[PDB]
């Protein structure tokens, strides 16, 4: 009792070198489609056309 | 008694005699019925109608009057060596004592035979002597010697420290800026060394300030090193206890086995040497309610999960209340820069001081004050939260990366400029160090933008 | 400290 | 802007012959560099390509020679007016991130310092990076220049909220003012430009901090192409508002678009100006720089930066290429491990070769080294002369091993963990894993047991190199946050048993061996005795000498020794060895009975 | 390329404005363009068996 | 081991000491045998060693 006045808690915690997500990169296929100018119109004062 | 009359470094020789006489104990039990070993040591350590024993009040004697103001700690070998020169010859320890042969050692030849064995821990303080010192002083004696360094530590920072801090501040310069790249190296240490003068030519300076500095850095050298050495025995002594409490280590599962059924086997391999159920099951209800308390006394170290100097750092934190360290508010509102009303500018000051070249006939401050003096000094700067701007502005530290810059190389008031600057670097390697230790061991203003007229 | 009156 | 003056100029040559700014604007572009980055690795080279495009025109022979003299200075100036660049900014990045850190309420009115600093350091590593692999191209000292990018970053990321208070308070109460007192004062606007005008005073006015506060994300990527919309409109000739007369607006708005930057879209601004992707594509070089790094003591303070930079991989990918994510995703977890492997591996190097030096200091405190002070007393150097600092220029070899270590635990410990690509990297655990596997392998290596002449360590010897290599190993919680008894735990409770964890033979095994096989056998032979008087066996004059002493191994203090290393599970194991060959002659006396 | 050298074709009809320090974004993005441009066409001119 | 563990945690070695000493005289052999076998895990010295 005595010499846990001088005493504070000190964190030090178990992990692993690495930790992986729940859910990895699930890859994604390339679809190809055209120039569409029209994809900017409802960000700010679009001008349709 | 002949612990007594002797200085720190025979705690050694202390506890060889101690293990000699616990030996004859243990040999001439065999035959008589004495009183436990435990009993004479305690009675004849005074230890029994008291808290504290002999062997303790002469560590913390033998601490303040001998090992804070004389010895210099060496941080790559870990060792303490006596100075060169030493301040302190006031001590007039106890008159040694003398008796036959056979209440020492056992005999002439085992005398001097043991003498010489021990002679080689004298001049120097260590691991080994901390094992010791820990060992013989257990939890009260650490306890208490740390609370007593604490006081020291307070006694000497608001008293004779204070003082010369408040000095030195009125003889500093008032304003000092860092000259320019463009001023050259010859030039910016001419400018030091002229704005500094006074602080150069301080007589007292480098025999009562950086003593008591030293003092500062060595008390608190002993509490990280005593509490280092204390963890090291803790973590042994569980090591020991492991089989009588259940804590297997993990084993090897080769192929085509489990982990957990190989566990369990190992544990029924072992559930003899389990203790608390075997009372349990055999013993009796004082038995086991001793038992019990016993072994929740050796499961519960500090080793694990506990830690002591940051409480010491925090307590010597709430020892600097005046206003002389940390100075007035900032004009700008941010930040002093080019003013000198901080402590880290009284330390870049003397930093400048004993970074400079000495005569032959002199001596240098690492062969006086060891690593004590910075020690005490960069502590004081990580606790004020000064740390970062010492960094920035820095006298030392600006020469040093100018004459980098320039590379030149010339002698300025009888001071070569490269052998500076190398000891500059050497001692900034020195302190970056001690920073970083201080800063591990603990672990917004915001402005308003302008508004329009 | 105290303590050293003590000793002394 | 590099490129743009180069690629541009070659693009409209006729007007190299015609404007001398345009001629001096080349000239300075082709005389800063000797090869661009049409890709992330593709490279173009400048001086010779231009001169080809050249040689066929006839109207241009002047420049010819403008691009030779532009070469030769390239060639010769260019390097070290880049390592001057680089020298200037290690020192000035450093004082930078030191200072805000002091003050990190400082990142509002300073913002773009931070962003200016980030730019032109990453400016001068990609150039140094790509001048490095084709044609003063090796600096050793770029560890520090990124690293502290790096930590320019993390306190731009950390303290987010206090630049996004700064710049609210700063739109919503000084630049909606002077912008509706802008224009209020303009003249003639048609119904488009005054709606998108009058939005952005609305849009302005209507911020608070009490916003920044309760923690609400903000989103003016509408404001921004409004913006950009409007410059659109002003800029074409024949437009009633034209912009080239209302330069003082386009100048309002540039600031103010950069404020709602400074908002909401802070980690797209770090991106821009500090990405350094572009390693991905280097790696070979950037291995080596990483190498190099680690050689030098100093530097290695900086290795942490390396790990660092995997985080910036995933930038440099697209949507319309989504095959080589996963590519560049693989390429950097392993990048990031590897460093982080062998960082740990120097500190373990490191740690041994001062518990080597530690050993050879303790072992010198051995009694076995009195004996000339005895028989001198009788019949008629010293420890702690190497802790004595006469000078602290001299360095001796402890010293050097010392600051390599702590210089280089400074890095190991300077951030808990990184994410790359989703996956949490912890580099302290790293050092443990070693640290510990080091540790089993030194205690078993320290036995010197040899089979082929039975030989072995005494036991308080080896005790005491044990004690030296704990103490040294404590001594690392002074630079990392690490919990040594955890090590120590493991390894000692691992060596306890037949054998260890990865089933190999702990120093029970070979103590016990060593202890049936070569002592009590040469005791049963006639070379040895226990005297009881000595509580020890001890050689028998005879004509024979072994090659050892009974009474080094068997002595009181040796067998504490053991005891102290084995415990009470070895010395069980010790004693189960022993009953066996009891068991054996208890066997054999029976049939000596029965017959 | 077909749809830059159409949008290219349209600002040079409409005679536009360009100062980097006023209308920054503009600028910015024109010459972005121009240099993606080049540089698609001579990575393109790099592949040994496009043919 | 006894002088190594009587050293290192005396309050388990006196609570194994004051187990030994004090068992009634009058137990049988099973029982005696698990006590001994602690006390001799414990390096204390027993009349009947277990090991044997």
């Amino acid at each position: 009792r005595e010499i846990g006045i001088l005493t504070t808690n000190k964190n030090t915690s178990r992990t692993h070198k690495i930790i992986a997500p729940a859910n990895l990169e699930r890859p994604v296929r390339y679809i190809r489609k055209p120039i569409d100018y029209t994809i900017l119109d409802d960000i700010g004062h679009g001008v349709k056309v | 008694g002949r612990f007594e009359s002797e200085d720190l470094t025979s705690i050694v020789e202390l506890d060889g005699l101690l293990e000699i006489n616990r030996m004859t104990h243990k040999l001439l039990s065999r035959y008589l019925t004495l009183d436990g070993f435990d009993a004479m040591f305690r009675e004849a350590n005074h230890n029994v109608s008291a808290p504290y024993g002999r062997i303790t009040l002469h560590v913390f004697w033998e601490l303040n009057y001998d090992f804070l103001p004389n010895y210099c700690y060496n941080g790559s070998t870990n060792r303490f060596v006596r100075t060169v020169l030493p301040f302190s010859q006031e001590f007039q320890r106890d008159k040694q004592p003398n008796a036959q042969p056979q209440y020492l050692h056992g005999s002439k030849a085992l005398n001097l035979a043991y003498s010489s064995i021990y002679g080689s821990y004298r001049n120097f303080v260590g691991p080994p002597h901390f094992q010791v010192i820990c060992r013989l002083l257990g939890y009260q004696g650490i306890a208490v010697v740390m609370e007593e360094l604490l006081k020291v530590v307070k006694s000497l920072l608001q008293g004779t420290i204070l003082q010369y801090v408040k000095t030195l501040m009125e003889v500093m310069p008032k304003i000092c800026r860092l000259p320019r790249h463009e001023y050259g190296s010859p030039g910016i240490l001419e400018f030091f060394h002229h704005q500094l003068k006074d602080i150069v030519e301080y007589a007292e300076l480098k025999t009562v300030c950086f003593q008591n500095l030293r003092e500062v850095g060595n008390a608190i050298l002993f509490c990280l090193l005593i509490e280092q050495s204390l963890s090291l025995e803790e973590v042994c002594d569980l090591l020991h206890a492991a089989p009588f409490q259940n804590i297997l280590p993990r084993v090897h599962v080769k192929e085509g086995e489990r982990l957990d059924a190989k566990m369990k086997r190992l544990e029924s391999k072992y559930a003899p040497l389990h203790l608390v159920p075997l009372i349990e099951r055999l013993g009796t209800p004082q038995q086991i309610a001793i038992a019990r308390e016993g072994d929740l006394l050796t499961k519960e170290r500090l080793c694990c999960g506990l830690s002591m100097f940051e409480v010491i750092l925090t307590r010597i934190r709430s020892f600097l209340d005046d206003p002389i360290w940390r100075g007035p508010l900032p004009s700008n509102g941010v930040m002093h820069v080019d003013e000198c009303v901080e402590f880290h500018r009284l330390w870049s000051a003397m930093q400048f001081v004993y970074c400079i070249p000495v005569g032959t006939h002199e001596f240098t401050v690492e062969q006086c004050f060891g690593d004590g003096l910075h020690w005490a000094g960069c502590m004081i700067i990580v606790l004020l939260g000064q740390q970062r701007r010492f960094a920035v502005l820095d006298f030392c530290y600006h020469l040093l990366k100018v004459q980098k810059h320039d590379g030149k190389d010339e002698i300025i008031k009888n001071v070569p400029l490269k052998k500076m600057v190398e000891r500059i670097r050497k001692f900034q390697i020195l302190n970056d160090e001690i920073i970083t230790i201080l800063d591990k061991y603990l672990k917004v203003r915001c402005f308003q933008p302008p508004i329009h007229q | 400290s105290v303590l050293l009156e003590a000793i002394r | 802007m590099e490129k743009w003056i180069i690629f541009g100029f070659i693009l409209c040559h006729g007007i190299l012959n015609t404007d001398a700014t345009a001629l001096n604007l080349w000239k300075l572009a082709l005389q800063s560099s000797s090869c661009l980055s049409l890709f992330r690795d593709e490279v173009f080279h400048i001086h010779k390509a231009a001169e080809d495009l050249f040689v066929n025109i006839r109207g241009y022979n002047k420049r010819i020679n403008d691009i030779r003299e532009c070469k030769e200075a390239a060639v010769s100036h260019a390097g070290s007016m880049h390592r001057e660049r680089r020298k200037f900014l290690r020192s000035a990045l450093k004082e930078l991130a030191t200072v805000l850190s002091d003050q990190p309420g400082l990142l509002g009115p300073k913002a773009l310092f931070v962003f200016m600093a980030l730019s032109f350091a990453r400016d001068e590593i990609i150039w140094l990076l790509r001048h490095a692999d084709n044609m003063d191209f090796i600096d050793k000292h770029i560890a520090e220049l990124i690293f502290y990018m790096e930590e320019l970053r993390a306190h731009v990321r950390k303290y987010g909220p206090v630049m996004q208070r700064y710049y609210v308070q700063y739109l919503s109460g000084f630049d909606a003012v002077v912008l509706n007192e802008l224009v209020q004062n303009l003249s003639v606007c048609p119904e488009d430009e005054s709606i998108i005008m009058s939005s952005f005073v609305n849009t302005m006015t209507s911020l608070s901090v009490k916003q920044v506060e309760d923690g609400e994300v903000f989103d003016f990527r509408g404001m921004r192409l409004d913006w950009f919309r409007l410059q659109a409109y002003t800029s074409v000739s024949k437009a009633s508002l034209g912009l080239a007369d209302h330069r003082e607006l386009g100048k309002m708005m540039n600031t103010i678009i950069f404020h709602t930057k400074m908002v909401d879209s802070l980690v797209e601004m770090l991106v821009e100006t500090s990405d350094l992707s572009i390693f991905c594509f280097y790696s070979r070089a950037f291995e080596k720089m990483f190498q190099q790094c680690l050689e030098l003591p100093s530097q290695s303070r900086y290795s942490i930066a390396f790990p660092l930079l995997c985080t910036h991989f995933m930038s440099c990918t697209h949507e319309l290429c989504p095959e080589e994510r996963h590519h560049i995703g693989d390429r950097s977890l392993s990048l990031c491990n590897m460093f982080l492997d062998e960082m740990a591996k120097q500190a373990r190097n490191l740690i041994t070769d001062i518990c080597t030096e530690q050993c050879t200091l303790s072992d010198q405190l051995l009694p076995k080294h009195c004996a000339k002070t005895i028989s001198q007393a009788v019949n008629k150097e010293k420890p702690g002369v190497e802790s004595m600092r006469k000078n602290r220029l001299v360095v001796t070899n402890l010293d050097k091993l010392h600051t390599a270590l702590s210089e280089l635990c400074f890095s190991i410990n300077y951030v808990p963990n990184m994410v790359v690509w989703e996956h949490t990297f912890t580099p302290r655990e790293y050092l443990t894993s070693h640290l510990e596997i080091r540790f089993t392998k030194s205690i078993v290596g320290m036995t010197m047991y040899n089979q082929a002449t039975q030989e072995i360590a005494k036991p308080s010897e080896l005790l005491t190199s044990v004690r030296a290599y704990m103490t040294v190993l404590q001594s690392i919680e002074n630079y990392v946050q690490i919990d040594i008894t955890r090590v120590f735990n493991n390894v000692l409770l691992q060596q306890t048993q037949h054998l260890d964890s990865h089933g190999e033979p702990t120093i029970t095994s070979l103590y016990t061996n060593w202890y049936l096989e070569t002592l009590l056998r040469q005791v049963s032979n006639g070379h040895i005795a226990y005297f009881p008087a000595m509580k020890a066996f001890v050689n028998l004059p005879t004509e024979n000498e072994l090659t050892f002493n009974a009474e080094e191994y068997s002595d009181i203090s040796e067998m504490r020794s053991l005891s102290e290393l084995l415990g009470p599970y070895g010395m069980k194991f010790l004693s189960e060895s022993l009953m066996w060959h009891i068991s054996s002659q208890v066997a054999e006396l029976k049939k000596l009975v029965v017959e | 390329k077909d749809h830059v050298c159409e949008l290219l074709n349209t600002i040079d009809v409409c005679q536009v404005f360009f100062d980097i320090t006023v209308n920054f974004d503009l600028t910015k993005n024109y010459l972005d363009l121009i240099i993606t441009y080049t540089t698609l066409m001579i990575l393109l001119s790099r592949i040994e068996e496009r043919k | 081991l006894r002088d190594v563990l009587s050293y290192h945690i005396p309050f388990l070695v006196s609570s194994i000491e004051d187990f030994k000493d004090h068992i009634p005289r009058e137990t049988d052999m099973k029982v005696a045998m698990n006590v001994y076998e602690l006390s001799s895990a414990a390096g204390l010295p027993c009349e009947i060693d277990p090991a044997l």
